[PDB]
């Protein structure tokens, strides 16, 4: 049994909320398998083929947060970069 | 030989029983009521938009060459057998012809902008009805036509 | 197109969200405004443009209105969704409704009977489609393919921590420990619930908009033997 | 209020891409059962799925609309809620 908060977003958004949305993209993300897998499933044993049910994927928004030059990849590098500030962080978002 | 003077000889018969005054012309308010006595068949709102092209107050006089107009429009308008089957027949549960009695009510009363208590009463005392079950529909087809 | 006249619509409102209107005459192309009839006057008059093809999100038709899932909807749509729920909750105090795989509940803030044991024994042994959906329908769905397969299973909960998840995970551990005929036995229920005063008061916290708001994921493994018999819990965060 | 929270249960997201695909559908007895209103029968067959096919293709002539599984015909957004307005329209004119 998994109790966990759900997607947040306030009037003023931080660090907390950026970790708390990224863990949902990620069950998100299982969700959409899990749902996609069944439909497959389903679609399988009615004889439709996979070719109509198209998959939307958010991998590339997965991809601009966890993977390499990711926002938290580049948040890291910042941390560990002399001198480094929320300013120039943004700057390589930008940038990047 | 429909729309012969014969025939508009009944159409000043029944136009006759509403001309109380007695000088050509009737009410607005009635119009439906002696259109149905000489068993052409109109619905409610096209009655009531046929007499609102006429008057926007609604509260009118009709003269008889155009009770006549009125009429001879209806008559450019009107159903067949197979056009009042079709209406039965998307309530034939079987196919075959018959229809519930106690969805006939629903039909007639709930459905609908609906028949009176009166309309239902004297249906209802004519057709002798005391139950639920199928029904011959093809008789209404014929007699009501 | 057939945008007819009395054909239902949806248009946005500042006091809910959403508010019904009837189309007052046919839409046809070039028509570029419609007349609506409001429940709050005889018309007031919506306008469409030519960019995007802009049209008012039409209405799902009565007969699907109040269904216990939302994917039997023929619209889908941010209005359609909220007025089966506002329904189901308001008038005919459901407070459990499908989506998808999903299970939504909604808070009643009040007691319910629906947890009753007689419930527990009307839901155990039936399949999801048979019964109208509760909490009790997802521990038996869980519990029956931890039996069919040997796969594990999660029951993962989301949204508020206002929302009463604990509400949920208490009743479905009584579930299961009723359906495996467990109770007997076990007395894990009452230190596992005993268990959530510190967990609060450790792991929780206020927020901005909210008080006792949860801060980690908390997992539950309840375990069985190899007859499904209960095992005390093993708690991980 | 609630609004919100459904945005932030992700549901409404999950409808709009349950939304791109079929997601409604009908076992063959119960379509044949509901949709009679909209048969002649001369378009009734010998056989409930083939009529059913023979009737859907004429009702809706936008062959991406729906799918013939094995059990069940399955149906895109909007479709069903057409079926729906042209029986009420139909029994509306019937009844009138």
């Amino acid at each position: 049994v998994l109790d966990i908060y759900g997607f947040e977003t306030f009037e003023i958004n931080s660090f907390e909320q950026f970790c708390i949305n990224y863990a949902n993209e990620k069950l998100q993300q299982q969700f959409n398998m899990h749902v996609f897998k069944l439909e497959q499933e389903e679609y399988m044993k009615e004889q439709i083929p996979w070719t109509l049910i198209d998959f939307y994927d958010n991998q590339p928004c997965i991809n601009l947060i966890e993977s390499k030059l990711g926002i938290l990849d580049l948040l890291d590098e910042e941390c560990k970069m002399p001198k480094g500030t929320d300013d120039t962080w943004a700057q390589k978002l930008y940038n990047t | 030989d429909q729309l012969t003077e014969e025939q508009i000889a009944e159409f000043k018969e029944a136009f006759s029983l509403f001309d109380k005054d007695g000088d050509g012309t009737i009410t607005t308010k009635e119009l439906g009521t002696v259109m149905r006595s000489l068993g052409q068949n109109p619905t409610e709102a096209e009655l009531q938009d046929m007499i609102n092209e006429v008057d926007a107050d609604g509260n009118g006089t009709i003269d008889f060459p155009e009770f006549l107009t009125m009429m001879a429009r209806k008559m450019k308008d009107t159903d067949s057998e197979e056009e009042i089957r079709e209406a039965f027949r998307v309530f034939d549960k079987d196919g075959n012809g018959y229809i519930s009695a106690a969805e006939l009510r629903h039909v007639m009363t709930n459905l609908g902008e609906k028949l009176t208590d009166e309309e239902v009463d004297e249906m209802i005392r004519e057709a002798d009805i005391d139950g639920d079950g199928q029904v011959n529909y093809e008789e209404f087809v014929q007699m009501m036509t | 197109e057939l945008y007819t006249k009395f054909a239902r619509v949806w248009i946005p409102d500042p006091e809910e969200v959403w508010k019904s209107a009837e189309l007052l005459k046919d839409y046809k192309p070039g028509d570029k405004v419609l007349l609506l009839h409001l429940e709050e006057g005889k018309d007031l008059e919506y306008r469409l443009d030519p960019k995007t093809g802009e049209l008012p999100h039409l209405r799902n038709p009565d007969i699907l209105v109040g269904e216990n899932d939302l994917t039997a909807l023929s619209y889908l749509h941010e209005p359609a969704v909220l007025h089966n729920l506002r329904v189901r909750f308001i008038d005919s105090k459901l407070i459990y409704t499908y989506c998808g795989i999903v299970l939504v509940a909604i808070n009643p803030y009040e007691q319910l009977p629906i947890y009753g044991e007689d419930i527990i024994n009307a839901y155990s042994g039936q399949n999801m489609g048979d019964m109208d959906p509760h909490i009790f329908a997802v521990a038996e769905e869980a519990y029956k393919q931890m039996a069919r397969d040997e796969r594990n299973q999660s029951i993962i909960v989301s949204g508020e921590s206002g929302a009463g998840k604990t509400v949920s995970a208490k009743y479905a551990m009584r579930y299961f420990a009723t359906v495996s005929g467990s109770a007997s036995e076990a007395n894990v229920e009452e230190k596992v619930l005993a268990s959530n005063p510190i967990m609060e008061s450790i792991g929780n916290a206020k927020t901005t908009r909210n008080d006792n708001s949860s801060r980690f994921g908390k997992y539950i493994e309840i375990g069985f033997d190899k007859r499904y018999r209960i095992i005390g819990a093993n708690m991980r965060t | 209020r609630a609004v919100q929270q459904l945005r932030a249960c992700g549901v409404l997201e999950t409808i709009r891409i349950s939304a791109a695909g079929f997601p409604s559908r009908w076992t063959y007895q119960e379509f044949f059962s509901r949709y009679r209103v909209l048969m002649k029968q001369k378009d009734v067959l010998g056989d409930r799925k083939q009529t059913c096919k023979n009737v859907l293709e004429k009702l809706i002539l936008d062959k991406d609309k729906y799918q013939f599984g094995k059990t069940k015909i399955f149906f895109r957004a909007g479709q069903v809620a057409y079926l729906e307005k042209l029986r009420a329209d139909k029994l509306r004119a019937a009844c009138i």
